[PDB]
C-alpha cells in the first residue's frame, strides 16, 4: 500500500455534447492533478466516497471483477461486476461472498456487454442520482513507477440506471485507486473534438489565472482572481 | 486591437445571455412552448422576457 | 424578414416497445403507502393514451408539464411511484405539500416535473387481506427527503423514557392501518395512486410518445424535431467527427449546430434559415413615390 | 413539548418554519386559542 502522483491522468468526457477547437469550463467531480493515489501490488474493502478512479496494468488479467455496495451482504444490495475473458456481465442481486459468492438472491437487473479489460487500462466509476456511470479508457504505456505523465480522456463506457446505494466497494482478483472531489476544470477540445488538454483550476494560482482568463497561455501582467 | 476586442466581446455576452435562466424552468422557448399550456407558459416566457 | 419553413420532420428511432404502463396500472395489489411501489421505464414507447382506458381519473394533475403535450415529447427516463391512498389525502401528493403522508409517507421534490393519477378503488380494496389492511406511517423524527422510502416497524419514542423495542405508554406503533370500508362516505374512500416522474435533457431520450417519424429532408429551410430536440433551420452533411457517445454538437455560443440522426446514424450539420433586416430606401415623398 | 401535547393533524407556519422555532428569539407571542369546526380550519389563514 504506496502512494503515487496521479499527474494529469483521470480525465473523463463529462456529457454526450460535441465542441470542437474550444476551451470549455465544467463543474463536476474530477480527480485533482497531482494527487496522491494509493498503490498496490496485490484487496480490502475501501470506501467509494464520491467517486473512484482505477487503473491496472497487469498483463495477466488477474484482476476480473469490482464489487460496490453499503454492507456487501444479502441486507442491502450489491452492485457486481465480473469480467471474463469473452464478456462483461452486471447484476444487483443481493450476493454473500466468501473467499465467486456464496449465495445470490433477489436479482433485480443485469446486463452484458463487451469486456472491460504494457496496456493499462482506466476507469472512472460515479453513482449520481440512481445513475451508474462508467468511464473507460486503454493505453500503451512503457515500463516505469506507473501512471505515465501523457494526458488521455476517458470516454463514457456505459451507464446504469440502478438507483442503489454505494459507500464502499472492493477489487477481485498492481493497481492505483483515487477519488474524485468537486472541482471546476478548463478542457481544450481540439479541431476533432478530442480532449487534448485540461487545467485544473484549483490547482495552483497559474491555473486560477488561466481558468479565470479562459485560456490555457497568459501574457504579462498582474490578473485579479477570486476573492 | 482594444476596440476590436471589446465590440467582440460585448456581442459575445449578449449571446451568452441567451442561455441564461433567469428563474425560469429553461432557457429555450420552443421547450417552453411545447411542453406548457399557455396560461403555464406566461410565467416562464415573462421571466426569460 | 425571415425565411420562413417549408416542412416539418420528425426523426424518432425504430423503437416499437410499448411501455409497460399496464403492468403498472393493471396490478392486483398496489403497495401501501409506506412502502410505494417504485419501478423504472425506460427503451419504450409512452403511449399515454391508453391511460385514459385504464380508469376514469378524477385527479391528473401535471406539474412541469401540460397533460395534453405528453404524447409529443421525449423523455430519458420515467419513475411509476404506485400506491393506495384515502381520498381526502390525495391533495397532500403534490410539491410543497405538508401533512402525515406528504412528510412521513411520500414526498415530492420542489422542482418535481411529472404527472399524478388518483382514481376509485372502493369496488377492489374494500375486501380483506392486505386490501384492508392498507398500512402507512403516522409517526417520524423528522420529514422525509424527497423520494425516499421508509418500511422500519420501529417504535416512536414520543417521551424521553426509552421504550427496549416495547410498544407503551409515549411508545407508538407509527405503522397505522386503513379502515377502509364501503360505507364510508366520500371522505373516507380508497383511491390508487399513481405519480410519474420524467427526467428531461441530458441523456439522450428513449422514452417517446407516439409520433410517427417522417423522412429526412436537406437543404431546406424546415421544422426539425430529433428525439425531442425541436428547431428550426437547414439540415446539411457534415464533415464534423462525432465520437460514437456523442449525440449532438454545439458552438462557442453553446447553440446546437450539429446533430446526429437517431436512424441513419449520420451527423446533420444545422445552419439557421436566412433573416436580416429590410431597408426601404427613397427620395422624398415630395418628389416621387418609388422606392 | 408542544409535540407531546397532540399529534396535531395541521401546523402550518406563516413567515416562519416550524423546524426554525427552537432557534429563534421572539419580543412577544400572542396566543389565540378557540374550538372550530375542522372543515372550517383551512379559513383560518391570512387572505381567506
Ligand atoms: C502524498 O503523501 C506523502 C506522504 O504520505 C506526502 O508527503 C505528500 O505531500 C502527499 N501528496 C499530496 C499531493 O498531498
Ligand atoms: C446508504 O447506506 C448508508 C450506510 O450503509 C446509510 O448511512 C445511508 O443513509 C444510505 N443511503 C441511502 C440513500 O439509502
Ligand atoms: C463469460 O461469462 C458469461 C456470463 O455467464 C458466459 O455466458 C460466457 O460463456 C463466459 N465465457 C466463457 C469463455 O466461459
Ligand atoms: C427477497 O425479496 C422478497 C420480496 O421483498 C422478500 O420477501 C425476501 O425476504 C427477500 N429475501 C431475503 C432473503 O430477505
Ligand atoms: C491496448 O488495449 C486496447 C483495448 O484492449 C487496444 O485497443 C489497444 O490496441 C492495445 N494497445 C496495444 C499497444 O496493444
Ligand atoms: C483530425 O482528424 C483528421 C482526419 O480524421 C486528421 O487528418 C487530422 O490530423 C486530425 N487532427 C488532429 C489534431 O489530430
Ligand atoms: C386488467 O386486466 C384484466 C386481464 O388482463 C382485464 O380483465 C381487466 O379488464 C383489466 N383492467 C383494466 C382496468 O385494464
Ligand atoms: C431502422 O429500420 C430501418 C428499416 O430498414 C433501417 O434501415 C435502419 O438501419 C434502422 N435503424 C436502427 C437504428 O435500427
Ligand atoms: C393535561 O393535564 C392533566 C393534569 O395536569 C393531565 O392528566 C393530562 O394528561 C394533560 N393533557 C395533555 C394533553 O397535556
Amino acid at each position: 500500500q504506496s502512494y503515487t502522483n496521479s499527474f494529469t491522468r483521470g480525465v473523463y468526457y463529462p456529457d454526450k455534447v460535441f465542441r470542437s477547437s474550444v476551451l470549455h469550463s465544467t463543474q463536476d467531480l474530477f480527480l485533482p492533478f497531482f494527487s496522491n493515489v494509493t498503490w498496490f501490488h496485490a484487496n480490502p474493502v475501501l470506501p467509494f466516497n464520491d467517486g473512484v478512479y482505477f487503473a491496472s496494468t497487469e498483463k495477466f488479467n488477474i484482476i476480473r471483477g469490482w464489487i460496490f455496495g453499503t454492507t456487501l451482504d444479502s441486507k442491502t444490495q450489491s452492485l457486481l461486476i465480473v469480467n471474463n475473458a469473452t464478456n462483461a456481465v452486471i447484476k444487483v442481486c443481493e450476493f454473500q461472498f466468501k473467499n465467486v459468492y456464496s449465495s445470490a438472491n433477489n436479482c433485480t437487473f443485469e446486463y452484458v456487454s463487451q469486456p472491460f479489460l504494457k496496456n493499462l487500462s482506466e476507469f472512472v466509476f460515479k453513482n449520481i442520482d440512481g445513475y451508474f456511470k462508467i468511464y473507460s479508457k486503454h493505453t500503451p504505456i512503457n515500463l516505469g513507477r506507473g501512471l505515465p505523465q501523457g494526458f488521455s480522456a476517458l470516454e463514457p463506457l456505459v451507464d446504469l440506471p440502478i438507483g442503489i446505494n454505494i459507500t464502499r466497494f472492493q477489487t477481485l482478483l498492481a493497481y492505483y485507486v483515487g477519488y474524485l472531489q468537486p472541482r471546476t476544470f478548463l478542457l481544450k477540445y481540439n479541431e476533432n473534438g478530442t480532449i487534448t488538454d485540461a487545467v485544473d483550476c484549483a490547482l495552483d494560482p497559474l491555473s486560477e489565472t488561466k481558468c479565470t482568463l479562459k485560456s490555457f497561455t497568459v501574457e504579462k501582467g498582474i490578473y485579479q482572481t477570486s476573492n | 486591437q482594444d476596440v476590436v476586442n471589446h465590440n467582440a466581446q460585448a456581442l459575445n455576452t449578449l449571446v451568452k445571455q441567451l442561455s441564461s435562466k433567469f428563474g425560469a424552468i429553461s432557457s429555450v422557448l420552443n421547450d417552453i412552448l411545447s411542453r406548457l399550456d399557455p396560461p403555464e407558459a406566461e410565467v416562464q416566457i415573462d421571466r426569460l422576457i | 424578414f425571415r425565411v420562413q419553413p417549408t416542412e416539418s420532420i420528425v426523426r424518432f428511432p425504430n423503437i416499437t416497445n410499448l411501455c409497460p404502463f399496464d403492468e403498472v396500472f393493471n396490478a392486483t395489489r398496489f403497495a401501501s403507502v409506506y412502502a410505494w411501489n417504485r419501478k423504472r421505464i425506460s427503451n419504450c414507447v409512452a403511449d399515454y393514451s391508453v391511460l385514459y382506458n385504464f380508469a376514469p381519473f378524477f385527479a391528473f394533475k401535471c406539474y412541469g408539464v401540460s397533460p395534453t403535450k405528453l404524447n409529443d415529447l421525449c423523455f430519458t427516463n420515467v419513475y411509476a411511484d404506485s400506491f393506495v391512498i384515502r381520498g381526502n389525502e390525495v391533495s397532500q401528493i403534490a410539491p410543497g405539500q405538508t401533512g402525515t403522508i406528504a412528510d412521513y409517507n411520500y414526498k415530492l421534490p420542489d422542482d418535481f416535473t411529472g404527472c399524478v393519477i388518483a382514481w376509485n378503488s372502493n369496488k377492489l380494496d374494500s375486501n380483506g387481506g392486505g386490501n384492508y389492511n392498507y398500512m402507512y406511517r403516522l409517526f417520524r423524527k423528522s420529514k422525509l427527503k424527497p423520494f425516499e422510502r421508509d418500511i422500519s416497524t420501529e417504535i416512536y419514542q414520543a417521551g424521553n423514557t426509552p421504550c427496549k423495542g416495547v410498544a407503551g405508554f409515549n411508545c407508538y406503533f407509527p405503522l397505522q392501518s386503513y379502515g377502509f370500508r364501503p360505507t364510508y362516505g366520500v371522505g373516507h374512500q380508497p383511491y390508487r395512486v399513481v405519480v410519474l416522474s420524467f427526467e428531461l435533457l441530458h441523456a439522450p431520450a428513449t422514452v417517446c410518445g407516439p409520433k410517427k417519424s417522417t423522412n429526412l429532408v436537406k437543404n431546406k429551410c424546415v421544422n426539425f424535431n430529433f428525439n425531442g430536440l425541436t428547431g428550426t433551420g437547414v439540415l446539411t452533411e457534415s464533415n464534423k467527427k462525432f465520437l460514437p457517445f456523442q449525440q449532438f454538437g454545439r458552438d462557442i455560443a453553446d447553440t446546437t449546430d450539429a446533430v446526429r440522426d437517431p436512424q441513419t446514424l449520420e451527423i446533420l450539420d444545422i445552419t439557421p434559415c436566412s433573416f436580416g433586416g429590410v431597408s426601404v430606401i427613397t427620395p422624398g415623398t415630395n418628389t416621387s413615390n418609388q422606392v
